[PDB]
């Protein structure tokens, strides 16, 4: 069975999508691809459609494109967006080129909601709770977010939440600086630098240049050790720390004041600069300081997923075949 | 319902 389509003009261009998908209005569009708001008439809900107009444009622009489907149609955690539906009005692999994807939009954004409120204790507990409980879910299947944002945090009225919008205040330095083999732990760090601005209601790292923003870093958490410099493969890296001056690791517990020990506790973990001896999502889960919610049996995590295709090298019309099958494949959520 | 299945109070609602 097919759909039936029709076509309106957004954003200013034509969308040509399923009748079940009414009252489109445009959300903003950027250099990922344009999205309009909508009314889901078979599920109630308003949702997000994103129109990807340049997903084969190149083998990089082609993997690309079967990397994140491949990845959504993966996510299912309670924590994590998830695929509610993915089409296209070409009929035929031939006419191929344009790629739907709809989600569910939870109530707001968390960069707006922080401006709208100051956050109790009682909300930020629960809400880095649920990052790290769907963080861990993420990182069980060997995937990178690489980009958590307040922007990419979605939550409602009720201060539940989702990771959404997978992979620049909150990016751990080991990539701003190509040192080294970047692992899991970088979400962490985002993470971190999320708890902060949520406790003070002020973006902890404001940097303005690439500078600018290591400078604000080092300041907090210290320039590195003997032990870091000898793991910093790269010698332009190990020498752009030299003559730049040294400052001590600072306090947590003196800087943010009034806030949990607890949680100053497990900021402290979040925010080393080495990335080896930055805690997990695991790990976190368990720390004192959600005491309250934590539980072992309840914190899931990913089926087994393939990722075997990152290592091929293909024409784009290939990477386009296989996109189109997954299309093809795909199962909608039940509810 | 994950408070819910916490035994958890219900917080403060979040406008909006």
């Amino acid at each position: 069975e097919r759909p039936t389509f029709y076509r309106q003009e957004l954003n200013k261009t034509i969308w040509e999508v399923p009748e079940r998908y009414q009252n489109l209005s445009p959300v903003g569009s950027g250099a990922y691809g344009s999205v309009c708001a909508a009314f889901d008439t078979k599920t109630g809900l308003r949702v997000a459609v994103k129109k990807l107009s340049r997903p084969f444009q190149s083998i990089i622009h082609a993997k690309r494109t079967y990397r994140e489907l491949r990845l959504l149609k993966h996510m299912k955690h309670e924590n994590v967006i998830g695929l509610l539906d993915v089409f296209t009005p070409a009929r035929s692999l031939e006419e191929f080129n344009d790629v739907y994807l709809v989600t569910h939009l939870m109530g707001a954004d968390l960069n707006n909601i922080v401006k709208c409120q100051k956050l109790t204790d009682d909300h930020v507990q629960f809400l880095i709770y649920q990052i790290l409980r769907g963080l861990k879910y993420i990182h069980s299947a060997d995937i990178i977010h690489r980009d958590l944002k307040p922007s990419n945090l979605a939550v409602n009225e009720d201060c539940e939440l989702k990771i959404l919008d997978f992979g620049r205040w909150y990016r751990a330095p080991e990539i701003m600086l190509n040192w080294m083999h970047y692992n899991q732990t970088v979400d962490i760090w985002s993470v971190g630098c999320i708890m902060a601005e949520l406790l003070t209601g002020r973006t902890l790292f404001p940097g303005t240049d690439h500078i600018d923003q290591l400078k604000l870093i080092l300041r907090l958490v210290g320039t590195p050790g003997a032990e870091l410099l000898k793991k910093i493969s790269s010698e332009s890296a190990r020498n752009y720390i030299q003559s730049l001056t040294q400052m001590p690791k600072m306090n947590f517990a003196n800087v943010f004041i009034g806030a949990n020990p607890l949680a100053v506790d497990l900021l402290e973990k979040m925010l080393v600069l080495d990335s080896d001896k930055r805690i997990t999502a695991a790990q976190a889960l368990a720390h004192a300081y959600f005491a309250q919610y934590h539980d072992p049996d309840d914190e899931p995590v990913a089926d087994p997923y393939d990722q075997s295709f990152e290592s091929r090298d293909l024409l784009i019309d290939e990477w386009k075949s296989l996109t189109y099958d997954e299309v093809i494949s795909f199962v909608p959520p039940p509810l | 319902g994950l408070l819910e299945r916490r035994g958890v109070s219900e917080l403060p609602p979040l406008y909006i």
